[PDB]
């Protein structure tokens, strides 16, 4: 269908890797990035690990692994592993030599790789980061603030950091009304001070804006369902405006559609484009919203998979969204860099906002305008 | 998967 | 504390 | 000694 303004595609079955749907969940089946996949597999004592290696053919490595959680480096062979709450052990898989080794004041409920240099962790009471390529084998990871009172009873699902590292986010979520309600501490370093916010999905990106030159400004991205009303809504909000710059980006709040009767959904990840300036943002049960960064416009609204999605990761160079469904596909969107001006001239009707993509991204489809 | 996100 | 206007 | 996993 030579109109949509995106590309669809299946990365690969998981299951036509021999790999068990019985380990097809958020804790078991991990993905920090499009270059792996990692599976912890549970039979009995006899415990194991089969890591994915998508840039490699699918190639499958599988362990013999004692941890109760694993995940891989966004982009180096590199696999940490966490065991009895508070034992963690990070190898270079190809020499098989231990970059750190500790063991945690407080049990880890939440860890991900927050850039290619940071991991972070969430536990019942505090939020640590660890700078894991230092050389220090034993050092352990510094205490970055504490948990918000208002993430009490959640259950954690994200932490996000932007580039400089300064300012983040803890997500959690919880059962209100018998639908999934989301609350998001955002931590800012240079103040030392916690917001609690609603919302379910949660990035920082970046945005260059006309007359600002080559410096972008940064805004934060986030997107919350009401679980009373079950409506859906994204903001997009400027962090830490550069006084110098005379460009700024003014706050745009654009509605999520979820269909009424859609009980259980709720946004389910959020990745950004920042070369194109385009959001995608999921849900549980599979609809895909993309939004155009700079204007907060919805562009296009569809559905990708029945089956329902419980992990994703930035695709292909951080320029589009990857994921896993309960059947264990990993399915993966990105705008169509021919498709998108022509539809948003033409299919939304909407001269202005094409030029806008079209001027932002070198893209085809304007120059008869 | 007995978490809310699996449910 | 409110740091940002959500 | 004690590795998490067995590489």
């Amino acid at each position: 269908m030579s109109d949509l303004p995106i590309e669809f595609t299946e990365l690969v079955d998981l299951m036509s890797l021999g790999i068990s749907p019985q380990f097809l969940d958020f804790r078991s089946t991990t993905f920090e990035s499009d270059h792996f996949v990692t599976v912890r597999e549970t039979k009995d004592g006899t415990n194991s690990v089969a890591i994915v290696d998508l840039a490699k053919g699918n190639e499958v490595t599988r362990k013999n692994m004692g941890g109760d959680s694993a995940i891989m480096h966004p982009s180096q062979m590199v696999i940490s592993v966490r065991a009895n709450g508070t034992i963690v052990q990070i190898f270079n898989l190809e020499t098989k030599s231990k970059l750190k080794s500790f063991t945690l004041d407080e049990p880890v409920i939440f860890w991900r790789w927050l850039s290619e240099t940071t991991l972070g962790f969430v536990t019942a009471r505090s939020i640590l980061t660890s700078n894991v390529f230092d050389g220090n084998v034993n050092a352990k990871p510094q205490l970055l603030t504490l948990r918000h009172a208002n993430l009490n009873n959640t259950q954690i699902i994200n932490f996000v950091a932007n580039k400089n590292l300064d300012w983040f986010a803890v997500v959690g979520i919880l059962q209100e009304n018998g639908r999934i309600a989301g609350r998001i501490q955002l931590f800012s370093k240079q103040r030392n001070i916690s917001q609690a916010i609603d919302g379910h999905v949660a990035i920082f990106t970046n945005i260059l804006l006309e007359g600002n030159g080559s410096t972008p400004v940064q805004v934060f991205v986030t997107g919350n369902r009401n679980a009373t009303t079950g409506a859906g809504e994204l903001r997009i909000i400027e962090i830490d405006h550069d006084a110098s710059l005379p460009s700024q980006y003014q706050k745009e709040t654009t509605d999520i559609f979820f269909p009424p009767d859609a009980t259980n959904d709720f946004p389910i990840a959020v990745q950004v484009s920042e070369k194109y300036g385009i959001i995608y943002l999921l849900t549980k049960y599979g609809f895909i919203h993309l939004y155009e960064l700079e204007t907060g416009t919805n562009l296009f609204v569809n559905r990708i998979t029945a089956e329902s999605v419980f992990t994703a990761a930035p695709y292909n160079h951080e320029n589009g969204i990857a994921c896993i469904n309960k059947k264990g596909q990993v399915l993966a969107v990105e705008i169509s860099t021919s498709q998108i001006v022509p539809y948003i001239l033409n299919k939304l009707s909407n001269v202005a906002l094409a030029l806008i993509v079209a001027t932002r991204g070198g893209l085809p489809g304007a120059d008869d305008l | 998967g007995y978490t809310l996100i699996d449910l």
